[PDB]
């Protein structure tokens, strides 16, 4: 029971790194808009941070 | 699993949106970003029915 | 004519009252804009109004 | 003669201001364009005000 | 008579603008509701307008 369950927690682990890896570049899209915003004057500092 | 089919059919939608041009690209990355936590979330309910 | 001068200067306060307000407001976001708490287009939206 | 050229005036006035405000906004957008931060709906809008 | 007629020219000019968003918005409802993406509705007023 134990050998099977680490190796689906190996793949459920996978899974997740995937998941959050494309979090973050959907956040880093997020950001790069909210500052080109902010410099060409549409939002403010508070945004970007 | 029905959340799965009903994020896909979210995801596709807003690719169609942005092909034609409604949104801009922060929505897909987004919607793209749920797409991918709803399948290790299926990923997961599969392990742990097992 | 009586009567039409009384229209005209109702119709001279109701814009009047129009102006004070829209200055108010720009004077309001003026004070604000100095420490780039509220994005231009706000302040060029008030100015223009 | 005098009275009407003076309201012809403020009128005028008024629609240029109303034009100088949506040009900035158009320029705005379209800088933010660029790399398809905004929706190009956002960015027609914009072009027919 | 030149002016009335350069008044009427412009008045055309920004039905022409008004129309042609209009007609955008509307083909770009109709290419996305092939797919069943939008209710009738939304292409019933697009269409309207």
């Amino acid at each position: 029971q134990t050998v099977r369950s680490s190796f689906n927690n190996i793949n459920a682990s996978i899974s997740s790194i995937n998941a959050y890896k494309q979090a973050v570049v959907s956040a880093q899209s997020s950001l790069d808009a909210m500052e080109a915003g902010y410099s060409v004057g549409t939002r403010t500092i508070v945004d970007v941070l | 699993q029905a959340q799965k089919e009903a994020i896909y059919r979210q995801l596709d939608q807003t690719t169609q949106r942005f092909n034609v041009g409604l949104v801009a690209i922060t929505d897909v990355q987004n919607a793209r970003a749920q797409y991918d936590t709803v399948l290790a979330n299926e990923v997961t309910a599969r392990n742990n029915l097992d | 004519y009586q009567a039409t001068y009384d229209s005209a200067k109702g119709d001279l306060a109701k814009a009047q009252a129009a102006a004070n307000i829209a200055q108010l407001t720009v004077n309001r976001y003026q004070k604000l804009l100095g420490t780039q708490y509220i994005s231009k287009q706000e302040y060029d939206q008030a100015l223009a109004d």
